[PDB]
């Protein structure tokens, strides 16, 4: 974000949980994992402005 | 949900127009102030229970404990008001005019 | 009422130092302050500067240019050229926009 | 160009360091010989304008003032040694770096290529202006003043500074040299019509038109004699010098949208000339002269014929020249007397016989007298206002019977008639006194025996 | 230089100034002699045509 | 919202009276949004008091509405020149007198006049030269 | 304080704005801003003056409610995108929330009135964080947004501020609240950019910053909340008065000072996006502050306004010294401007 | 012989008042007590 | 002398050695990196 | 099928071309 | 040192700022392109990890 | 704007690309100005505190003149870097792009026809 102290650290206290499709507890995957899964593998290396 | 989600937002916009139209005591405001958290954990929790999105359950109460201080923070305003007053009227709060 | 100065009077520093230059009260500075002026001013400014400003030579080329004339008047007259052709950019050079 | 701006700006290092004694002769002795360097840039074998370096240039227009600006520095600071001789021996530092600022950033400004470097020196040179009149300025309406300086010149700058970004990103380049060989035709649409107004209006406000001139009348009033030189002499024509190499572009509208300034400033020429007639305060009506010999300006720098222009850069020099000079004098009756007021002080040559004469060249040269450059430059724009509309003679054909009336009268009820029977005695005149004047003269009569040099760019 | 140091201040400055001055010309030194109305040849043992 | 627009669709100085209807809106609605801030800020003393005075700046706004309107629209059509700045600029003259009539004061008419078609005029260049407001970012 | 106390706090006020810009799940980036509120209101009622409940009160109301609307913006969305962050498809509405909650909290525009009055009961110490450390947090989570704002909006609040501020500051004779005005008018501008150009956002900020921290250092070395009370400075403390002349001008945009840049790069990227409209309109009323900045200027500098005569005690008297960062953030600010192209 | 006008203290007296340019009413305003304390108790 | 002496009046001598010797630190560490940089520069590139 | 990745700009840098392209900054 | 110096130095200050020019124009094209694009490297708003998904075997068929 | 740029060092302050860029001269006038910008703070320190100007904290003054300039070479050596990112990038956009950056033909004065306003 606007200082990026946690990829530098390499620590991920805040980007584990951001989306569904996240590790869900007990491996319980919520639903629609599968489409969000599959709408950012998609926007990914494509910009926002390409991704919408 | 689509349906109910609708009546809680609408309860966090009438203690929306409630914070935003004192009348008299403090205590009242912040009161509603304390309507909203219990509307937004209402519904932080409801989405995230129909989304079965539970990696998110922390957030429900994450809200609540900073709520709850936030809270705490603003009685301790109020009493502090009311024993420089004593009547804790947001009417007599004008002296930065 | 408040406190402040009584208006202070203007010396009459023709009154001392007799032969005062307007420069400064006590008296060497005042003439070492003229000696300076003067000859910084006058003396190696209006005179230096309008040597130099004199001898700048053909400013902006106007010396140049009443030779140019009259060897072209020379040359253009002798070998019977009008004196000044009435175009300059050579009509040939110009492509007139063709249809208008 | 960095010897008429480096070695001034060393100036300020040395008005510092300095003995609190020593520290006038340093200063205006360094100066002089400032101005000497600056005579260099003269040297022009031919037309090819001198680009001494990427941001630094001098053409023929900025040459003539980069010389004058240097040469008033030391003339200023010659002008400001009596008031200011009664200050703490840091007022005194202060208001000499004050002054020496003032043509670092005015040299540069008269030779920056970028015009947005104009801007931003252009509108710099306002911080050194409202110092020296609001801190040092005599009457208690100074502060007045300044705002009224400040707000002019500032409301009419922001438009100029969005009209140059404006063009950059039109064009793509602020650099005078490649607008004046790049295509830039306005297309006469409403909105151009206000762009040629946006550049124009800052440049026509510290150029006093009659609209907005008022400011410098309530500006020269309580300024100090160094600030009121400043603003006559170099100040007023950075509004002339920015309104030749800023309608390089804007070429087609100023045909068609200049009308509303020339007739405003032909009709004022005749109102502030003849309001120079019935004016109590002496610096009051040379602040007038002052707008009305403008007015002749912003109307031939708007004609655009190349006689016009060459009339211009003739006028402001010389005017410039003139009017410091009449300032100057002011100053000297005004140090005396201690009163601004035209009608005390009458029958002066009776009693400084020498400060009259000067002050008889000064009115020659504040009217039109012909072996001088001053008629040169009227005679001029004269010619060309009167090729732009024959009728234009008679409005200035009235301003030179009002100018040789005011400048007479100057001459008349301050220097002749019966002597005031017993005003303060007055203290006989200093050779400061004397040579700050005749250092204004001696070159005003030098550059009428050679006036090509400060003849413009068209000739 | 001792209570003369105030006096080689401005001087100085010239000096630097017309260091820069010179300095500026060896920057601008493209179309050297590339000049169409001045692109002569260079006369023998003459390094370039202005420095 | 549709409506609003319909005013630039039409070509100027014709249909007046929708010009002016629309015109007087916009009027009408700024003086209940100017008087809602009047009212909500610098309270009144009665209810009636501030109902007042809402109506009051609501009717003064939608006047300089009207007469904005149908100055301009008039001025156009007896010129007979739809597109001029100068017709915007009479009626935004017309509509600054108004406001000065309400405020009961000539000098207000006076900077009310100048600014107020000062500014009118510039919607019409505005509009004439396509200048575009609150623009999206383009960079 | 006890110093534990002290030091839980300063943490707390600043681990509030730094994990609202380090954190992308938007919750913690609530919770950052959540923090910051709590810390604040302790220091704001250090003197515990009756003014002083008072502006707690009103800083806590305010801050309260826009933090509650912007967790129901981060709530809305969890329900139209299970992610808890903005994204290309957020509901508009569900951003226009965010720019006014946020919009509140830094103050900004038609949500301006807390600011001056908490500006004006509290410390000038405090009022320096509350005005600067505590605009950090909020922009970095619009900054972070920008891509997908309303340029519609955030000009309005722009030119809003901009009026508003400067149309406040010209009657206020308090200084507390003549900055608070400012930081109002500044604030406008950086939000005016941000949809545009967010890295001018940066730069018009760290300026205020560099030019406000010597500013209320100045005001409080003499603690002079009024301008008479600043206008003795020449009897005080005479050098701040050449420094105090500039950074003020420098706030406003006049020229050759470090202030004009901000101005003048967010005036040349808003032409580059072609609002010349609304640049225009910025720019000139940005001329109104100057003339308050200068009203001042005449009374601290360019004029010398009667002194009583106990100054001179205080004369004698060592005065305690500004810190370091005063001058070194003077001139920084002051006189960067020949450094200006590496700065953007 | 001159001084240049250093303000006296009506100049002063202006800048007094908490607000500047004073409103009729708001003419009736105060300036807020210079230690940051007000006197009101009961 | 003063009757309340200055807190200054012998030198904070830790002052200057911090000062001073930190100075000295600062250019003995940029002096290397502009001749180390100006190599990286030549090498990294064709010369 | 996934959208392909915004291409790569390459090379190597060489100093910034004319400089810093400010207002009349030489640099 | 004479006509040449300065004649050869002003063609060298004008091809600098015509260069210049021409760059800081192509700039706000490109910049232009890249913004509504969104196929350049500036302008890549950001959009979620894909790194922080999880294709492992859920504990539900159909995931 | 330039973030997001592919290999974007996340919290870096110059990328070990920019070795490639030549190393700022010592000399160069900028980090002179920050060397006078940085003289200047210390003769102000040495003012507001109300010392002899320049003959006071002798060792200050060279903290402070060296202090700005350490910073400025090392600063300047990135903002040099961002700059020349700047082109990297746009230069390569505008060929890999090429169609919508095309190069143009510019006919000879003999050709185009600007009308010609006379002053008269
Ligand atoms: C005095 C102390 C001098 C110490 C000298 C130490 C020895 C030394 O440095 O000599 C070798 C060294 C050799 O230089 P060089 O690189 O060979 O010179 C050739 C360059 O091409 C020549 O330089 P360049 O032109 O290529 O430099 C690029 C750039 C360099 O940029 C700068 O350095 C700007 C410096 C401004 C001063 O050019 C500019 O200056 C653009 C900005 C122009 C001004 C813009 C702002 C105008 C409005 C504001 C004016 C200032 C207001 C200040 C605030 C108000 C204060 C009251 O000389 C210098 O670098 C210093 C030159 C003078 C610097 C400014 C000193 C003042
Ligand atoms: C104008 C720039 C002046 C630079 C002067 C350099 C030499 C010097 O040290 O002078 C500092 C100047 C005068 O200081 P001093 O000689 O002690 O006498 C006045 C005491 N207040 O006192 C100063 O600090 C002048 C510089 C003030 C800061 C702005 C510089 C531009
Ligand atoms: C007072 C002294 C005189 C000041 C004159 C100020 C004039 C307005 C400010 C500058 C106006 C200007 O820059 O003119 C050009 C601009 C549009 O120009 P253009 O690039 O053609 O945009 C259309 C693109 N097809 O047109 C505009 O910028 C219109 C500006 C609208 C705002 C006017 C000023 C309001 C001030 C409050
Ligand atoms: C044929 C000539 C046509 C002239 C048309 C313009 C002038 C028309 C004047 C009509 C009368 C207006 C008037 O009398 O009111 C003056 C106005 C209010 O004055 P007030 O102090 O309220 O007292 C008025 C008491 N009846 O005070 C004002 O605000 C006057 C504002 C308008 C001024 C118009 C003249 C301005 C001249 C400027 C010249 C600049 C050079
Ligand atoms: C830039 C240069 C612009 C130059 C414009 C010159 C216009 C000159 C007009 C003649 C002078 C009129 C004048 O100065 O009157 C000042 C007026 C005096 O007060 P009065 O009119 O009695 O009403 C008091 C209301 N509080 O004080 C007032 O009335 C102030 C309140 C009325 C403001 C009227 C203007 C409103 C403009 C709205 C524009 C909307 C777009
Ligand atoms: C781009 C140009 C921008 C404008 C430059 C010129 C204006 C500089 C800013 C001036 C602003 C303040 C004006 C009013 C100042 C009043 C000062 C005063 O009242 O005197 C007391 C003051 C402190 O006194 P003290 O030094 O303690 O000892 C004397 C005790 N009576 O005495 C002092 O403060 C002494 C130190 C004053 C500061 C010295 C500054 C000298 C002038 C700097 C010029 C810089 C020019 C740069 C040109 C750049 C060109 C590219």
């Amino acid at each position: 974000p606007f200082l990026d102290i946690q990829k530098k650290l390499g620590i991920s206290l805040d980007r584990h949980f951001m989306f569904l499709s996240a590790e869900q507890p007990y491996k319980n995957a919520a639903r629609c994992h599968a489409f969000e899964k599959e709408w950012i593998e998609c926007a990914h290396g494509i910009g926002g402005t390409r991704a919408k | 949900m689509p349906s109910t989600f609708f009546n809680l937002t609408m309860a966090f916009s009438l203690s929306l127009l409630g914070t935003l139209m004192f009348r008299s005591h403090l205590m009242s405001t912040l009161l509603c102030l304390e309507g909203m958290v219990l509307s937004l954990f209402i519904m932080t929790s409801v989405t995230s229970l129909n989304s079965n999105s539970m990696s998110s359950m922390p957030i429900p109460i994450t809200i609540l404990v900073f709520a709850a201080c936030e809270a705490a923070v603003g009685l301790a305003l109020l009493v502090k008001v009311s024993n420089t007053y004593g009547t804790d009227y947001v009417q007599n709060l004008n002296l930065l005019q | 009422q408040w406190q402040e100065d009584p208006e202070p009077e203007d010396e009459n520093v023709y009154a001392k130092n007799p032969d005062f230059h307007g420069y400064d009260s006590d008296p060497v500075v005042d003439v070492w302050n003229m000696r300076a002026v003067f000859f910084f001013g006058f003396s190696i400014v209006l005179v230096f500067g309008t040597t130099f400003v004199a001898y700048v030579p053909d400013y902006r080329m106007q010396e140049w240019a009443r030779r140019e004339a009259e060897r072209l008047v020379k040359y253009r007259e002798v070998n019977g050229l009008p004196i000044m052709e009435s175009n300059y950019f050579d009509p040939s050079k110009i492509q007139l926009p063709e249809d208008d | 160009m960095l010897k008429i701006i480096l070695p001034s700006l060393m100036l300020l290092p040395l008005t510092w360091l300095s003995s609190p004694k020593k520290t006038w002769t340093n200063v205006t002795s360094y100066s002089f010989l400032i101005s000497l360097t600056s005579l260099t840039l003269l040297w022009q074998t031919d037309e090819n304008y001198k680009n001494f370096s990427n941001m630094f240039s001098s053409d023929p227009l900025s040459t003539p003032l980069i010389i004058l600006t240097a040469w008033l520095l030391p003339l200023m600071l010659m002008a400001s040694q009596n008031h200011l001789k009664k200050d703490n021996n840091v007022l005194q530092k202060l208001y000499i770096s004050m002054l020496i600022s003032l043509q670092i950033l005015l040299i540069m400004t008269f030779s920056a290529t970028e015009l947005i470097m104009f801007y931003i020196l252009f509108e710099a040179t306002l911080i050194p202006t409202l110092i020296i009149i609001t801190r040092w300025g005599n009457q208690t309406e100074r502060l007045n003043a300044g705002i009224y300086f400040l707000f002019y010149t500032l409301i009419g700058s922001i438009p100029l500074l969005i009209a140059l970004i404006l063009i950059q990103n039109h064009v793509g380049t602020l650099n005078l040299m490649i607008l004046s060989f790049t295509t830039h035709t306005l297309d006469a649409s409403w909105s151009n019509n206000l762009l040629w107004l946006a550049c124009m209006m800052a440049f026509l406000i510290k150029m006093p038109l009659y609209g907005v001139h008022l400011w410098l009348p309530k500006a020269h009033v309580e300024a100090p004699i160094a600030g009121s030189m400043i603003l006559a002499a170099i100040l007023l024509k950075l509004g002339s010098y920015g309104m030749i190499r800023i309608s390089i572009i804007l070429d087609p509208l100023t045909k068609y949208m200049a009308y509303p300034f020339i007739l405003l400033s032909l009709w004022g020429m005749i109102m502030t000339s003849s309001i120079c007639l019935r004016q109590t305060d002496l610096k009051s009506l040379i602040a007038y002269s002052s707008v009305s010999h403008m007015a002749l300006v912003i109307a031939s720098i708007m004609i655009q014929t190349p006689w016009s222009f060459m009339g211009a850069t003739m006028l402001m020099i010389a005017h410039g020249l003139t009017s410091s000079l009449l300032f100057c004098l002011a100053n000297s009756n005004y140090e005396r007397i201690h009163s601004r007021t035209m009608i005390m002080a009458r029958g002066l040559q009776m009693v400084f016989p020498l400060m009259a004469t000067w002050w008889l060249m000064a009115s020659l040269a504040n009217l039109a007298l012909p072996p001088s450059i001053n008629l040169m430059g009227e005679l001029f724009i004269t010619m060309s206002l009167f090729s732009w509309s024959n009728f234009t003679i008679i409005l200035m054909g009235i301003n030179i019977i009002i100018t040789g009336m005011y400048s007479m009268y100057m001459i008349i009820t301050t220097q002749r008639g019966k002597l005031t029977n017993h005003m303060i005695n007055l203290q006989p005149s200093h050779t400061r006194e004397l040579t700050l004047m005749a250092l204004h003269m001696i070159p005003l009569i030098l550059l009428t025996t050679s006036p090509k040099l400060i003849t413009g760019l068209t000739m | 230089l001792r209570e003369h140091w105030v006096h080689i201040l401005v001087p100085a400055g010239f000096v630097f100034g017309c260091y820069l001055d010179r300095k500026d010309d060896e920057k601008l030194t493209a179309f050297r002699n590339k000049s169409m109305l001045f692109q002569r040849e260079l006369r023998p043992n003459e390094e370039v045509t202005w420095k | 919202k549709r409506f609003f627009e319909s005013y630039h669709e039409v070509p100027d100085g014709t249909q007046c009276h929708r010009k002016t209807y629309i015109t007087t809106a916009l009027g009408g609605i700024c003086g209940i949004i100017g008087s809602a801030y009047s009212v909500s800020l610098n309270p009144a003393d009665s209810t009636l008091e501030a109902v007042a005075r809402v109506g009051r700046y609501t009717f003064t706004a939608a006047a300089i509405g009207a007469m904005f309107g149908l100055t301009t629209c008039v001025s156009a059509q007896v010129r007979e020149k739809p597109d001029d700045p100068l017709n915007y600029f009479i009626g935004g003259c017309a509509g600054g007198l108004t406001l000065g009539a309400r405020t009961h004061s000539y000098g207000t008419a006076a900077m009310g006049c100048v600014y107020m078609g000062t500014a009118a005029a510039l919607f019409k260049i505005g509009k004439l030269e396509g200048w575009e407001l609150f623009p999206t970012p383009k960079v | 304080m006890n110093p534990i106390t002290l030091a839980i706090i300063y943490f707390t006020i600043f681990l509030g704005p730094v994990i609202t810009m380090s954190s992308t799940n938007l919750m913690l980036m609530w919770v950052g801003l959540e923090f910051s509120l709590l810390a604040i209101i302790p220091m704001l009622i250090n003197k515990k003056n009756p003014r002083s409940t008072e502006a707690a009160t009103k800083y806590f109301v305010t801050q309260a409610t826009a933090s509650m609307i912007i967790l129901l913006a981060i709530v809305l969305n969890y329900k139209q995108l299970g992610t808890w962050m903005f994204q290309q498809q957020t509901n508009g509405l569900i951003l226009n929330m965010t720019l006014m909650a946020l919009s509140m909290k830094l103050g900004l525009a038609p949500f301006h009135f807390w600011l001056p009055e908490v500006t004006q009961g509290i410390p000038l110490h405090m009022g320096l964080i509350l005005l600067t450390w505590q605009k950090i947090a909020p922009l970095s989570i619009l900054i972070q947004i920008y891509p997908l704002l309303n340029s519609t909006i955030i000009l309005m609040l722009a030119i809003t501020s901009i009026f508003m501020g400067a149309w406040g500051g010209l009657n206020q004779t308090q200084m507390r609240k003549i900055m608070a005005y400012s930081s109002i008018a500044h604030m406008g501008w950086m939000l005016a950019i941000l949809p545009y150009n967010p890295s001018l956002t940066l730069l018009n900020l760290m300026i205020y910053i560099i030019l406000t921290a010597p500013m209320f250092m100045a005001l409080m070395l003499n603690n002079s909340m009024t301008i008479n009370s600043i206008s003795l400075l020449w009897n005080k403390t005479p050098a701040m008065l050449t420094m105090i002349s500039l950074m003020l001008l420098s706030l406003g945009g006049l020229p050759p000072l470090t202030g004009f840049l901000p101005k003048w790069i967010i005036i040349t990227e808003l032409m580059k996006n072609n609002c010349l409209i609304m640049a225009t309109l910025m720019a000139m009323m940005a001329l109104l502050n100057l003339f308050f900045y200068t009203r001042l200027i005449y009374s601290t500098s360019l004029t010398m306004f009667p002194t009583n005569n106990n100054s001179k005690m205080m004369t004698h008297q060592t005065k305690t010294k500004p810190n370091l960062m005063f001058s070194t953030l003077a001139i920084m600010s002051t006189m960067t401007l020949p450094l200006a192209p590496q700065l953007i | 012989g001159a001084r240049q006008w250093q303000p006296d203290i009506e100049w002063a007296e202006q800048f007094s008042g908490a607000v500047m340019y004073p409103s009729k009413e708001t003419a009736h305003w105060k300036p807020p007590p210079w230690n940051d304390v007000d006197i009101l108790k009961e | 002398f003063y009757v309340r002496e200055p807190v200054n009046a012998k030198p904070n001598w830790l002052a200057v050695g911090l000062s001073v010797g930190a100075s000295v630190f600062m250019w003995i560490y940029l002096i290397q990196t502009h001749n180390e940089d100006v190599l990286e520069y030549k090498r990294r590139n064709g010369l | 099928a996934r959208p392909e990745p915004n291409p790569v700009i390459e090379g190597d840098l060489k100093p910034a071309k004319h400089g810093t392209r400010f207002f009349f900054w030489t640099v | 040192d004479g006509p040449e110096k300065n004649y050869e130095k002003t063609l060298a200050i004008l091809q600098i700022e015509s260069e210049k020019a021409e760059l800081r124009l192509k700039e706000q094209e490109v910049r232009r392109l890249m913004r509504a694009r969104g196929d350049g490297p500036w302008y890549q708003f950001p959009t979620p990890e894909k790194e922080f998904i999880d294709h492992s075997p859920k504990a539900t068929p159909d995931n | 704007m330039m973030n997001g740029r592919p290999g974007h060092e996340p919290l870096k302050f110059l990328p070990d690309e920019a070795r490639s860029l030549p190393p700022p001269k010592l000399n160069d006038p900028r980090l002179v100005y920050m060397g006078l910008l940085g003289y200047c703070t210390g003769l102000m320190d040495n003012m507001l505190r109300m010392r002899p100007v320049m003959r006071a904290g002798l060792h200050r003054q060279l903290l402070f003149v060296t202090s700005f300039v350490f910073a400025g070479y090392f600063y300047l050596k990135r903002q040099n870097y961002l700059y020349a990112v700047k082109d990297h990038d746009m230069f390569g956009y505008i060929k890999l792009h090429p169609e919508d950056f095309p190069e143009k033909e510019k006919k000879t004065y003999a050709e185009i026809l600007e009308p010609f306003h006379p002053v008269r």
